[PDB]
């Protein structure tokens, strides 16, 4: 039996670490809700 | 507990975090593969599934999907990453694009353990524009999750 517990509020942060790129990808979604890379 | 905010989805080998969810307006939003539609406990304590969809990989408890905001396509977003056993950390990034035949959907190129999937993605007004945790593994081995949003 799963259970949930609080982890914090939903609020934007002004001075947050900025990491990660912006890749442009062609993707195909199967019927099972899983993405593939085509 | 039903106040708004982000919540960890746990299970008892030991207490393991299988995913992350968001509570808003009395409804618990998370991804389908996290709970597989099974009922959740919030104290004592029972959250029952209300709406779900495997293709969207989303599921709502105690009510319909309430998160309506979406990515504007230009400004940077913030992933409120809640990794297993680690304090919630806001990670700003500029999302990519997932080119499908039903259109384009935003995707963030941030890597976190599988227990982090279900964590919300925020716009500059703190509105949830989607959840993190459904994506692909690209040609290098890194993980890129789409900004999966439901319909209110």
């Amino acid at each position: 039996d799963m259970y949930i517990e609080r982890a914090g509020d939903i609020t934007w942060e002004k001075d947050a670490e900025v990491t990660g790129n912006s890749p442009r990808l062609d993707v195909a979604l199967d019927e099972s809700g899983d993405f593939s890379l085509v | 507990e039903t106040t708004d905010g982000v919540y960890r989805v746990m299970t008892r080998l030991g207490s393991t975090q299988v995913g992350v969810g968001v509570m808003q307006e009395g409804v618990f939003h998370t991804m389908w593969h996290v709970t597989k539609g099974a009922a959740l406990r919030s104290g004592e304590g029972r959250l029952d599934p209300y709406w779900g969809d495997v293709k969207q990989d989303l599921v709502s408890y105690c009510g319909p999907w309430k998160l309506d905001a979406a990515w504007d396509g230009l400004s940077e977003v913030q992933l409120l990453a809640v990794p297993p056993g680690e304090r919630a950390k806001n990670i700003q990034t500029l999302p990519g694009i997932f080119k499908t035949k039903d259109g384009d959907i935003g995707a963030v190129a941030l890597d976190y353990p599988a227990g982090t999937s279900g964590s919300p993605i925020l716009d500059k007004s703190g509105r949830v524009i989607g959840l993190y945790g459904n994506g692909v593994v690209i040609k290098n081995g890194s993980y890129v999750s789409a900004i999966t949003q439901g319909k209110r």
